[PDB]
């Protein structure tokens, strides 16, 4: 049984990709720019789920490679970190298409992740996180959109759109949205619902998400998906760690406090 | 990513066309060898020490072409070249984008195959060429005057 | 079917050249300063239509080779990337007219790319984007059209404007512009139908741009060529993925709402 | 604050670890000498202008070690040395922390006494090594692990 604790445990602190009507909204819309070259910009909250879902857009294309050409990878995912000069970026786009750089000028960089953004034949480019790479910087994105015909999506939280108003072209050629919602209403008593069912992955006690859970939840979470999974993870680990086989209200009651 | 020598193809040449194919520099294609500086002697047809059979056989290892195929960028044994000035037929390099180690035998001044002189240099603007490693496209690096369009003016 | 419908999604993702007054003002006073050698500066807003337009006036002129001599190239288009150096504007100007370059310092590039605009007879210089490069740049600019007698033509958004006036001699040179306009009015409506006629190439099914169709695209591209080229391939493409042979009025409002 | 040399130190290092025991930048020693912008030039082991006596005994001046001894941190004449990559024994390292000149010698792959070959980068995550004058711990810059402790990565 200590095995099995274990195993609970560590399944709970790993977390997973439950897709619900956000997620899906994103990856159709995203379906939608790529079938035209559309770059456009998803924006939304933070701790609210936009990484994710573009991840599993991510997965779900994954490369299929030719037996001898080089594998074609339709989208491109990356999450350049704080401060990201042209040179880094560019390391980093080579980098995911598993071609390892070579010591050289930013020019060099740059010339060799064109040739690889056209050899692999790459439809998207997915700029996660993408208020953080500098003002310089977004002169070669707009470049690699414009002559590439590559649809980029700068993925950031609200200061992203601060980021980009504040310049003149990133602005206008990168206009088109999708805002990611709070969920509250029916919707996020059907997410809870689900959750427990999937990712809690416990036996059947009939918790059902009632309506004092449902009310100690909206009060906790207020609408953030990232806040739900924390609060569910620390109450399931919370009761597994001191015996409880189901999760009590106590738990919840102090995992809300906790954070407010 | 491998490439397929040109017949004729200098030893230089045939270098800095792989490092090209692989974004790479010269001490980072001898390391990949495990010969260091050696390689950036070669490409500047420097070769004192004339390459050995371990060191040929080092980068045949990597570019995936056989020692002996390397040994025909270089001169046959007896065979004078000089390192510089480098040379060029452009209607040679229109038919086939490589500089010819024949260009370097001290003995050749004439395309047997064009019966025209060779080029020292630009014939436009009178740069010299750089060495062949560094033949990133096929012009000239000061005019831009294409290596094919210098046929037009060899004599 | 399926295959025509795969060929009109591919020609509804590329994009085409509609001649109309904008770009024939354009290319009309591009010709007055080609015939003087006259250096100026064609300025606009962003996401407006000038970089297509000169890049016509560049193809309308495509050089005519001699047999043995290096084809005439009258006019020069660049568009150097985000902090042009010197030697990568070099290199630019010496690749366009297909000279491949020699490894060298700065001046070695200078010389050879001299060499080769003497070589070629060039007639314009148009730098795309001349907001990009580094004002130690606008020196060896400065130097091209002095000494090689070569009109530049700067173009790029009105930070353009705001770059070359901190400098001192680069301002008063290149004085002469041409402030691309906002077409709104009635030859923004003949824009629309003349569209609709060529780039959408769709059956004719009356739709006319009738008033409601013209408020909703007035109040969704803002005069803006590009926003209108965005908007009507959008809607044609989200048309034909929903099997409707033309553009309806859900469309429209679909993608005014996803734009604002 | 002077240092006593260690056995088979290089002048990089040493000097890199006389100018931190000085709270010294390499120009800094070089004007306390008075040789100036020598200094960074024997510390990245660039001497195609070999060290003279007169700059050998500028140097001794201010760190007080005698240019006789000076001589014994660059190899012996006639025995070439490369400056890269540096090299390292991290069981060497163990028992003296400091890079031996000998690792650069063209000649040497393996540390005599550890028989062991020696290190051209970090074996747990491939970063070359600084040049020695810049050897401030005796960690890999990138993935902190001892020099000591690739002894046993080793081959
Ligand atoms: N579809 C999903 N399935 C499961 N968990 C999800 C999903 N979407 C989001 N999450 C949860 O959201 C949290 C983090 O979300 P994500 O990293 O995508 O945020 P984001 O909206 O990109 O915001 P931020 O910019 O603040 O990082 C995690 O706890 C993750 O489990
Ligand atoms: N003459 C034209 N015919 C067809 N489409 C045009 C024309 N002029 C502009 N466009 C459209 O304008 C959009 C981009 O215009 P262009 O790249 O020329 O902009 P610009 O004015 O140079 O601005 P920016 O500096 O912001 O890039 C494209 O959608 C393109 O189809
Ligand atoms: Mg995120
Ligand atoms: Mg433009
Ligand atoms: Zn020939
Ligand atoms: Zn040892």
């Amino acid at each position: 049984d200590d095995e099995w604790l274990q195993a609970e445990i560590a399944r709970l602190k790993g977390k997973s990709i439950v897709p619900l009507q956000q997620v899906k909204t994103l990856h159709d819309w995203l379906d939608g720019k790529r079938k035209a070259r559309k770059s456009c910009r998803v924006v939304g909250e933070s701790r609210t789920g936009k990484t994710v879902a573009c991840d599993a857009y991510r997965y779900r294309h994954k490369p299929q490679q030719e037996a001898g050409r080089p594998p074609t990878v339709p989208v491109v995912y990356i999450r350049p970190h704080q401060k990201c000069g042209p040179k880094d970026l560019f390391k980093k786009i080579t980098e995911y298409l598993k071609y390892r750089v070579t010591k050289g000028t930013v020019s060099d960089f740059r010339d060799r992740t064109i040739e690889v953004l056209k050899g692999c034949g790459v439809e998207m480019l997915i700029i996660d996180e993408a208020d953080r790479l500098k003002p310089e910087t977004f002169a070669d994105v707009r470049d690699i959109a414009e002559d590439l015909g590559i649809a980029v999506v700068l993925v950031g939280t609200d200061r992203l759109d601060a980021v980009i108003k504040r310049d003149e072209q990133v602005l206008e050629r990168f206009r088109a949205h999708l805002r990611f919602g709070k969920l509250s209403g029916e919707d996020f008593k059907n997410t809870v619902e689900m959750w427990e069912q999937m990712v809690l992955k416990l036996p059947v006690s009939s918790n059902l998400k009632s309506k004092e859970m449902l009310r100690i939840l909206t009060s906790a979470t207020e609408g953030y998906i990232g806040r739900l999974d924390e609060i569910l993870r620390e109450a399931a680990i919370r009761s597994l760690s001191r015996g409880l086989k189901k999760i009590d209200k106590a738990v919840l009651q102090e995992v809300a406090k906790e954070y407010k | 990513f491998l490439i397929k020598p040109y017949e004729g193809e200098s030893l230089s040449h045939f270098l800095g066309r792989f490092r090209r194919a692989n974004h790479l520099s010269a001490s980072g294609l001898g390391t990949l060898a495990g010969i260091g500086a050696i390689v950036a002697r070669w490409e500047r047809f420097h070769f004192n020490p004339r390459p050995s059979q371990q060191e040929l056989e080092a980068i045949a290892s990597v570019v995936e072409v056989d020692a002996q195929r390397l040994a025909q960028m270089l001169p046959p044994a007896g065979v004078g070249m000089q390192h510089e000035p480098i040379r060029l037929c452009g209607a040679c390099y229109a038919e086939s984008p490589c500089h010819r180690i024949e260009w370097q035998y001290k003995s050749v001044w004439k395309c047997d195959r064009h019966q025209l002189k060779i080029l020292a240099k630009c014939p436009n603007c009178q740069a010299p060429f750089k060495m062949p490693a560094l033949w990133e496209d096929g012009c000239c690096h000061r005019c831009r005057m294409p290596f094919a369009e210098m046929a037009k003016l060899q004599k």
